[PDB]
């Protein structure tokens, strides 16, 4: 049946032991009072969810108490009256029950975008793995560090369509699907930065580059998203564990997780900045067409579009920043594959060496 | 049988473990390949830095390099040279002074050679103009052995230290530019040419900063970002 | 990131529109 | 077997004219970059001129720059060399040689001395 | 010097004094060594797994 | 006088080469042309070997047919058991360029050497356990290129300095000194009997020594330009080898004559080093194009490509049981064919 009707009728027991005895409206519950005489009760945060505490409401009643204690929107306390006649509650006539208290096609827009987009990134991305993986001799540290990389975008794509899939179409399988979709997409945002940092320590450390590095790179690109989220699962625990968590609620709670994938960001777009001024030295000792081409081709692989949007309020922008940080970042999986595995690299060259000789 | 196949197991772990600790420091460090005539004052030179090929170790701010000279090895030259395809730079030396022959044109054609042999393109070099000073004493004729030093004038880029005089400086830069041309030539490959002036216990830090170039021109060349 | 924005806005329209029908049907 | 021969040497008063010959067989004569290099009197052995595979590419040492003019034509698997205003210090013996693989632009050890294939020189005087 | 000239007349002397036989000869040896270890040559004729030590 | 030197030389040239075309009536294509030719040979990986740094230059199999031995540019040696897939040696060079490797038939001895021109000789059963240089061979003024062993006493060099010399290791002295010819001298084999040997030059010729005598027997010129790699015939009868010239050619010490020429179009590089199988029916060869060709050695035609490195193939050979082959390139890991 509607868990609704349930969640409003709750109060039906409570106005009962209580007991112009106390009657259950549909839309706010009713205490017992007096005959002849006007009653003022409030009205309750549920439907005024559509604005929660964006707008404030007035509560004018004399006195309640009930241990009411902790409210998530103090503001959202609207106050309903109803007068008690020797036959009972009246209608409410004064208008005071409403007196209390296009986005969805732009919504289902961008669901689909992104579904398209991360399907198709999918499919190139496991061409670009199958066909990269079966040459052993082009393996080396870099195509590994690559590898890596196209690992956490299968996982945030997958984990990505399971959470739409499980979701949308308080178990706690929910709670499960929403750690991993966290885990992935945190693992993703540092793997970005974790090549940022490779090709920096590359072009800087010219002589012994690598010294275990690239183990070191492994335990901060996969270790830090999982203490991350394990301590945002557990705070989380201990706070409201209202619904499957979706809800950013507090902003204390979301600043964990949002914190990284800030500061991966930034840092990735300082190491773009020294990248683009060393290359700018090796370019000028005897240039606009290539370092035009050169910075097209570091944007997809360092992620640095994230930064046009990373700086500003979540809630500002709603419209134009959603669609182009996600709609259209979906296909960053595509564009790298494309970019590097196949247009660049030395894998064209081998495939063209092995089909004719095949 | 099974003892003798744990044995031989084991002894195969144990030389891959003695081997991986030799296989980090070759890594790390980086070959030298030194050419060039005879009498080119690679003595000076080779005093400066520090039985068939002759080699010598020396340190860097951390970084191992080592130094072959051809020494002994007979003039002919065409077998051996391909096994140095894996050094990290060929450091040239060539007296600018020039005698018995036309010093600086076969060091040219050698260059050239080197510069077009497609086993060495993967190699850069960095040529060194040594006997400067000697050059200089000695013009204070290039006329006969290359006609264009009649017309040829000193680029505005210039920048000669103070009381040189101005047919040293042309001369210099005249043949530095005859190097420049021949090796930019060709420019296909991911070899480059970096030429230096030297008379100089400076030149140790100059080799230094053309090896960090040429090892960034290649990782950059690898992600295609250059 | 963008998808907990996305998901956390979605998520709260559908409540929202799910509280608004269920009143608007049973209010009235 | 790899053999070269020359001809086309004696005498030539000074501000005179002379041509140099060269014959091969036993190899794709097309195949292979060719040299000049000379052998001064008390001197050692210096390279003079070379031309590329088709005959596009050509270049001369400085000191004969201007004036000595090469050719080639594989048809008949000659090599030729034509010198002209001579003056005493061009007096040298004069070798044909042959770069040592085919098919690659560059030459080593042309100019280095027992090189397996190179000619028995011709001698010219001023 | 001519000690090379020397060298290498008294060389080409003693190679060109040396005999040889008919190119048909070596032919048939050719052969008949062939048809001497066809029958043992791995590589030739397909060998079964059973019996060889890679497998 | 010079020009009669000239004259007579050229003159005996000349009859060395009428008289040796004059012994000529076919060709062995023309006579064998009647036997079955062999069917399109497959060959396949059996196992890879890894462990070297860079670019193997060398290898050589043992006479029991499942050791072996090959080194790489790092300066180590190691050696190898092929039906274990196990390395059970390793030698660290005092110098870091090799060129050669070799192998002695009892398997007590292994040899190797590069620019340095110091032939090392090591013994691998030592009694003071582990291993431990031998001997150290040196007098050579040119690199050292390649060395063989005749027995487990005398061993024979080559080097990059138109000399070739004979080493008994007991005494460590220069037995004998091979010379005649103007070049470098690449490569060398020994015969199946061990009575007589065979090195390619950088002169487009082959020459034939006593081991005893000492003086040269006859010379090859078949080939246009220099030689590189060299092997006989699993009969001391024949030899065969490659040049740079893009072509392989057979030739028979008892004919002195060029019997066959291995080539073809679409080929542009050359050859690194050849072998023979127990047979002498099959002829195998590394080229610069990353991969390695078989030729029906009694009909001239490809029967088979070994395309399994990446890099320049720089070593080549066939187990005396004539069971498997290996091939070394310049990449770290090299291929076992069965």
């Amino acid at each position: 049946d509607c868990i609704f009707k349930k969640e409003q009728a709750m109060c039906l027991e409570k106005i009962q032991r209580a007991n112009c005895p106390g009657m259950w409206d549909n839309i706010t519950c009713w205490k017992p009072a007096h005959v002849g005489e006007m009653v003022l009760v409030s009205c309750p945060e549920l439907f005024r969810i559509f604005n929660p505490d964006q707008v404030w409401e007035t509560e004018t009643i004399g006195e309640s108490d009930f241990g009411d204690s902790n409210s998530l929107d103090l503001s959202d306390m609207g106050v309903v009256s109803r007068n008690c006649t020797e036959d009972g509650w009246s209608e409410p006539f004064p208008h005071y029950f409403d007196a209390c208290g296009d986005q969805d096609y732009y919504y289902l827009s961008v669901k689909a975008l992104y579904t398209v987009g991360y399907s198709t990134s999918l499919v190139t991305l496991t061409t670009a793995m199958v066909i990269l993986c079966r040459f052993r001799k082009l393996h080396c540290t870099r195509n590994f560090i690559h590898m890596n990389l196209f690992v956490s975008f299968m996982l945030r794509a997958i984990s990505v369509f399971i959470k739409d899939w499980i979701l949308y179409a308080s178990t706690v399988e929910c709670k499960a699907v929403m750690v991993f979709f966290h885990y992935c997409v945190v693992s993703n945002y540092f793997w970005l930065f974790i090549e940022g940092l490779y090709l920096f320590t590359l072009l800087v450390e010219t002589f012994f580059p690598e010294r275990r590095y690239f183990y070191w790179y492994t335990i901060i690109g996969w270790g830090t998203p999982t203490v991350c989220v394990t301590v945002w699962a557990t705070l989380r625990l201990y706070f409201d564990d209202t619904g499957c968590w979706d809800m950013n609620d507090s902003t204390a709670l979301w600043w964990v997780i949002k914190g990284p994938v800030v500061g991966s960001i930034m840092v990735n777009f300082v190491l773009f900045i020294g990248i683009i001024v060393i290359l700018v030295q090796k370019l000028q000792s005897p240039i606009y067409l290539r370092l035009a081409r050169s910075t097209l081709l570091l944007i997809p692989l360092f992620g640095i579009h994230y930064t046009v949007f990373a700086f500003s309020p979540e809630n500002v922008s709603k419209r134009e920043r959603l669609v182009f940080e996600l709609g259209l970042g979906s296909f960053q999986g595509f564009v790298v594959a494309v970019l590097y595995c196949f247009l660049n690299g030395e894998v064209q060259a081998e495939i063209k060496r092995k089909w004719r000789s095949w | 049988q099974r003892n003798e196949e744990k044995a031989q197991r084991e002894a195969n772990k144990k030389i891959e473990k003695q081997l991986q600790k030799d296989k980090q420091v070759y890594r790390a460090t980086h070959r030298l390949l030194l050419l060039g005539a005879g009498e080119s004052g690679k003595n000076t030179i080779v005093k400066q830095m520090r039985s068939g090929i002759f080699e010598t170790k020396f340190q860097v701010d951390k970084v191992n390099f080592h130094m072959f000279d051809v020494g002994a090895q007979r003039d002919e030259r065409r077998k051996w040279i391909q096994c140095f395809n894996d050094v990290t730079a060929i450091i040239f030396v060539v007296a600018s002074s020039s005698n018995q022959t036309n010093r600086l044109q076969a060091a040219l054609k050698l260059f050239d050679s080197i510069w077009n042999n497609k086993w060495l393109r993967d190699t850069s070099v960095i040529l060194f103009l040594n006997k400067q000073d000697l050059l200089a004493e000695k013009v204070l004729k290039i006329e006969d052995y290359f006609p264009e030093f009649a017309r040829y004038t000193t680029p505005e880029d210039a920048t000669p230290e103070p009381g040189e005089d101005p047919r040293v400086t042309r001369a210099k830069y005249f043949i530095r530019d005859e190097f420049l041309r021949i090796s930019t030539a060709s420019g296909d490959g991911r070899h480059y040419c970096y030429p230096h002036f030297t008379c100089d216990t400076e030149n140790i830090r100059r080799v230094f900063n053309d090896c960090r170039d040429i090892i960034q021109r290649m990782h950059l060349r690898q992600y295609e970002l250059l | 990131h963008s998808d907990a924005v996305f998901t956390d806005n979605y998520t709260r329209l559908r409540k929202q529109m799910a509280v608004k029908k269920y009143l608007n049907s049973i209010l009235n | 077997q790899v053999q070269l021969q020359e001809s086309g040497g004696g005498l030539v008063q000074p501000g005179g004219s002379l041509r140099l010959s060269c014959a091969a067989s036993g190899f794709t004569f097309s195949n292979y970059k060719m040299n000049w290099v000379r052998q001064a009197p008390g001197k050692g052995l210096e390279w003079v001129s070379d031309i590329s595979q088709s005959g596009a590419s050509i270049s001369y040492t400085g000191s004969v720059k201007g004036r000595f003019t090469i050719s080639r034509d594989n048809a008949k698997n000659t090599l030729y060399l034509q010198m002209n205003s001579l003056k005493p210090e061009d007096t040298a013996v004069y070798y044909c040689a042959r770069c040592p693989a085919p098919f690659t632009r560059d030459c080593f050890d042309v100019t280095s001395t027992t090189y397996a294939y190179r000619g028995q020189g011709t001698q010219v005087t001023v | 010097s001519i000690a090379q000239a020397r060298k290498l007349v008294e060389q080409l002397k003693m190679e060109a004094n040396i005999d040889r036989i008919k190119v048909s000869k070596a032919a048939a040896d050719l052969m008949a060594y062939c048809e001497a270890h066809a029958k043992e040559d791995p590589l030739l004729t397909p060998v079964p797994a059973s019996e060889n030590p890679f497998r | 006088e010079l020009d009669q030197l000239r004259q007579e030389a050229e003159q005996l040239k000349n009859q060395i080469r009428d008289a040796r075309k004059a012994c000529a009536d076919a060709t062995l294509s023309q006579i064998t042309n009647n036997i079955d030719p062999v069917g399109r040979i497959q060959m396949r990986t059996r196992r890879t070997l890894r462990g070297h740094l860079a670019k193997i230059y060398a290898m050589h199999w043992g006479t029991d047919s499942r050791l072996l031995v090959s080194a790489s540019q790092d300066g180590k040696l190691i050696i190898w058991d092929s039906y274990t897939t196990n390395k059970v040696h390793a030698i660290p060079l005092r110098s870091s360029w090799v060129m050669t490797c070799a192998y002695a038939p009892s398997g007590n001895y292994v040899a190797c050497g590069g620019l340095d021109n110091i032939c090392s000789i090591y013994n691998l059963k030592t009694r003071e356990g582990n291993v431990r240089v031998s001997r150290e061979l040196a007098g050579h003024t040119g690199y050292l290129s390649c060395c063989r062993f005749l027995d487990d006493n005398q061993i024979v060099t080559s080097s990059g300095d138109t000399t070739c010399a004979l080493w008994d290791i007991e005494t460590g002295q220069q037995t004998t000194t091979f010379t005649g010819h103007t070049g470098d001298v690449m490569s060398l084999s020994l015969a199946p009997d061990t009575r007589l040997f065979v090195s390619g030059a950088c002169d487009a010729s082959a020459k034939l020594w006593d081991v005893r005598e000492g003086m040269c027997r006859q010379t090859f010129t078949g080939h246009e330009s220099d030689i590189n790699a060299i092997c006989f015939f699993p009969n001391g009868n024949a030899f065969a080898t490659g040049s740079d010239d893009a072509t392989c050619r057979l030739f028979d010490l008892r004919a002195d004559q060029e019997l066959m020429t291995y080539s073809h179009d679409n080929i542009i590089c050359g050859i690194t080093s050849v072998s023979f199988s127990k047979s002498g029916r099959l002829l195998l060869a590394g080229y610069d194009d990353f991969n390695c060709n078989v030729w029906d050695a009694l009909k001239a035609d490809r029967a088979g490509v070994l395309a399994g490195h990446d890099n320049r193939v720089s070593c080549l050979g066939v187990t005396d049981d004539g069971m498997a082959v290996a091939t070394g390139s310049w990449d770290s890991f090299l291929k076992i064919w069965n």
